[PDB]
């Protein structure tokens, strides 16, 4: 139902929400320093940088993935809205009858002016002796 | 680096005529 | 009709200003020497509730276009009102070409 | 045969109700809102029956050819045939200004009033209306008059003949679109 | 190989005379003439001008004879030798 | 967040039109 | 960070058109429209819905509704480009009813010296000396405009008492019907009165009537002209009101001696 989908939209967003969280923590977690314990540290510190590179691309991608789903519900607000629809509707019936009036007043001046021309032929021909 | 949606009687009447001529090896 | 298309921009085109946010953060952390260290902490905070109020906007945003989703009919035939002095307008033509013909057996007469 | 009706009440603030008529023409044909005014009268018959024979007559001041209109409805029904309407028995009638003068001589009286005025929109057989209601004092002008209250008190109505049930799953179904704006219920008239 | 195709191309030609005329049934008709028989991709017959308001044509084609075409011959009416109008 | 709607002042509207309260 | 700055600084901009424009619906994963006038107030169950391919954009007209076709009258004396993709679309879909309509009419309806139809050939013998044919040219792709020029005028009013408010009266005790059988209850009107406002007349009738006003007043025409040509011994004089019906006129015909037409009044 819409309440369903509804649904799936607060999830994914509540989802997009943890996920920059979660990014940005896990960064900083493993920033932290300890002693060493039978380690062999020189394996560690690239190990560390090659797991932050991740980290941060992980920041990149769910930048895009908000970048992404916010263009999903943009089409899906365009198509079901009332700012203008029940105004913008009846604002170009008014603007086109004003030249439909337009247009009958200059075609009954037409018509008079050339009903008046008719009647002077007309009379004309009667000036004749026909 | 579709259909015409009158198929159903076309494939119905082509049934009857594999009943009739049927494919023959 | 374009308010709703302005505050996508203004999610969008804030994002540039997100990474010069978290850009003027991290040089300023990297630097030895940090006189301004108000200006990195309000540049972090900054950067924190400044994605929140980001996500204020998107919620302002579908609440403001949530309760209105129905179909919609777009009623009343206005081209073919509009369409009504088109046919008009080539009667008048009709007419015109009529008066050209008559005009054009006007010429004949004059010469002879 | 008798007929019968289908009432939904609630009240909704005026300041939000901008957007729900926004749905109104997004959805039924190209109407447009009207904001009539009527005069509403209650009398009432003090006949032998224990309940007394109370009816309320409207009168449109506005409109010129609508005559009195007499509404005598029932008592409250507690029904299994409808759980969500009011289900009323009424018998409605127009006459003209022989009304006022013909009941004075049963003893229909003073009760109480009020004024309505605002917005009607159908689709078929259910009629949305949100009106004003207004309270007068010194009951002899019409011109002294206030507010009733600030929240439009909105109903929602659908008349059938006797029979013909089986209404509340369209009701119901067309009220889904708009259940995130308005809660109709199905009030009783006592408490 | 002439008399495969021979069958089932008049057989297709049956196809679609006897989908051309269910086609025409459904629409056309005021109702008041209506169909009698109907087989499937052998004949036809019609009423017209009926008892309510009685003459039929019957549309049959034979299972030989390549050379002709959907039968027309009438059936109770049996109209007279018409220079132009049977011929038509 | 804001109460348009108010149960109890729809109440008192249903019951204050029924009989003679709030007039005198 | 410097990836995603420039992918950033028109698919929206044309989709805030097609809302405004036309009628817009969406359903599954996929964007439509109708092109019926149901929100026009046509009561013909079939749905023009067309559909939207993102690709600039198209839109995806189906089938049913392609080529062009018109009505063509005619008397004879013998025995973006979205925006124009969709109206285009719609006047052969408003065609369809057209001539459905107008070729029911004549077999479903007996009539005085009825007519026949072939496929899209009303061919009609109104008198005896007359007769006219009725064509749905449809190309798929001599005769008077002012018949089917009306005759869209005719449907679109028929279009508005589907479309009007004249059946949603004002009261609440009034929920719809005229204002002439609301006062027929309390005033009881007079038997002409009942029967005059109803009036249920179909299409073809009121064509054959302004088909004969046009050639009765062609016939008077035919005489006035007989009687100027072969008479012009007092003076002809005919004049026309500038105002007139759709049934009847009012014309003056003066035949006046040539001198002295001041004195014979």
């Amino acid at each position: 139902s819409k309440e369903t989908l509804l649904q799936s939209y607060n999830k994914r967003l509540k989802d997009d929400i943890k996920s920059i969280m979660d990014n940005f923590t896990e960064i900083i977690k493993t920033a932290k320093i300890e002693d060493e314990t039978q380690v062999s540290r020189a394996t560690q510190g690239e190990q560390d940088n090659y797991e932050m590179h991740v980290r941060a691309a992980n920041i990149v991608r769910a930048g895009e993935s908000l970048m992404k789903l916010v263009s999903d519900l943009k089409q899906f607000l365009i198509l079901n809205d009332f700012p203008s629809v029940n105004e913008a509707i009846d604002q170009r019936n008014q603007q086109l009858r004003t030249l439909q009036e337009e247009c009958d007043r200059k075609l009954i001046t037409l018509r008079d002016e050339i009903s008046i021309d008719l009647y002077e032929l007309e009379e004309e021909y009667y000036s004749s002796s026909s | 680096f579709s259909s015409i949606f009158q198929r159903q009687r076309v494939d119905a009447l082509l049934l009857d005529l594999r009943q009739k001529f049927p494919p023959k090896f | 009709l374009a308010n709703e298309r302005l505050r996508a921009l203004e999610d969008i085109e804030r994002e540039i200003g997100a990474i010069l946010q978290n850009a003027g953060t991290v040089i300023l952390e990297l630097s030895k020497e940090k006189t301004n260290e108000r200006l990195l902490d309000r540049q972090a905070a900054a950067f924190t509730a400044s994605v929140q109020h980001v996500e204020a906007e998107l919620s302002a945003q579908i609440r403001y276009l949530t309760q209105v989703a129905t179909g919609q009919p777009h009623e009343g035939s206005s081209y073919s009102s509009r369409k009504d002095c088109q046919m008009a307008l080539k009667r008048v033509d009709y007419a015109r070409l009529k008066l050209s013909d008559v005009a054009r057996t006007c010429e004949q007469m004059l010469e002879n | 045969i008798n007929m019968m009706e289908y009432l939904l009440q609630g009240s909704v603030l005026d300041h939000s109700l901008e957007s729900l008529i926004h749905r109104l023409r997004g959805l039924c044909d190209n109407m447009e809102p009207e904001t009539f005014l009527d005069h509403e009268m209650v009398f009432l018959l003090k006949g032998q029956q224990a309940s007394p024979f109370v009816l309320r007559a409207r009168r449109s001041m506005d409109r010129a050819g609508a005559p009195w209109h007499l509404r005598y409805l029932g008592q409250p029904e507690m029904g299994d045939k409808n759980r969500h309407a009011l289900v009323r028995n009424c018998v409605d009638i127009a006459t003209s200004e022989n009304l006022t003068d013909f009941l004075m001589e049963m003893g229909f009286r003073m009760d109480h009033e009020f004024v309505a005025k605002g917005h009607l929109f159908r689709k078929g057989i259910m009629k949305i209306m949100v009106y004003k209601i207004f309270r007068i004092l010194v009951p002899g002008n019409t011109d002294s008059t206030e507010a009733l209250s600030l929240s439009y008190l909105v109903e929602l109505s659908v008349v059938a003949p006797a029979g013909q049930d089986m209404v509340s799953d369209d009701m119901k179904n067309f009220a889904e679109q708009l259940k995130p704006l308005v809660h109709l219920e199905k009030i009783d008239p006592k408490r | 190989m002439y008399n495969c195709l021979h069958s089932f191309c008049l057989s297709l030609q049956l196809e679609v005379l006897h989908s051309q005329t269910l086609m025409l049934i459904r629409e056309r008709w005021g109702d008041l003439v209506q169909v009698e028989r109907y087989h499937a991709g052998k004949c036809l017959s019609l009423s017209v001008w009926n008892q309510q308001v009685v003459h039929k044509v019957t549309i049959k084609i034979d299972e030989n004879d390549v050379s002709k075409p959907l039968q027309i011959f009438h059936d109770p009416p049996l109209p007279a030798s018409d220079s132009k109008l049977v011929e038509r | 967040n804001k109460q348009t709607f108010n149960p109890t002042d729809t109440n008192a509207l249903v019951a204050a039109v029924a009989f003679g309260k709030g007039l005198s | 960070a410097e990836r995603l700055t420039k992918s950033v600084t028109d698919f929206n901009s044309e989709l805030l058109r097609l809302r405004q424009h036309w009628k817009l619906r969406k359903v599954g994963d996929k964007i439509l429209g109708d092109l019926s006038y149901r929100s026009a107030g046509s009561l013909f169950p079939h749905h023009g819905t067309f559909e939207v391919i993102k690709n600039p954009l198209d839109v995806q007209i189906p089938s049913d509704l392609e080529g062009s076709a018109y009505i063509k009258v005619s008397i004879q004396k013998q025995a973006p480009h979205w925006q124009t993709k969709l109206e285009a679309a719609q006047n052969v879909l408003l065609c369809k009813e057209i001539f459905a309509q107008l070729s029911r009419e004549a077999v479903q309806i007996k009539s005085q010296v009825p007519h026949i139809v072939v496929k899209n050939q009303i061919i009609s013998q109104p008198f005896p000396s007359l007769q006219l044919s009725i064509s749905l040219c449809h190309s798929s792709n001599d005769h008077l405009y002012v018949l089917e020029h009306n005759l869209h005028l005719l449907i679109r009013e028929f279009h508005k008492q589907t479309l009007s408010s004249i059946m949603m009266p004002h009261p609440a005790s009034a929920p719809f019907g005229h204002k002439r059988m609301r006062l027929s209850g309390p005033q009881a009107f007079d038997k002409n009165e009942i029967n005059s406002l109803q009036s249920s007349e179909g299409l073809l009738e009121k064509i054959i009537k302004q088909a004969k006003h046009i050639f009765l007043r062609s016939r008077a025409a035919a005489t006035i002209d007989s009687l100027a040509s072969r008479i012009e011994d007092p003076q002809i004089q005919a004049h026309w009101s500038n105002i007139n019906d759709v049934y009847e006129s009012s014309v003056k015909v003066l035949i006046t001696s040539q001198g002295y037409e001041q004195i014979c009044k």
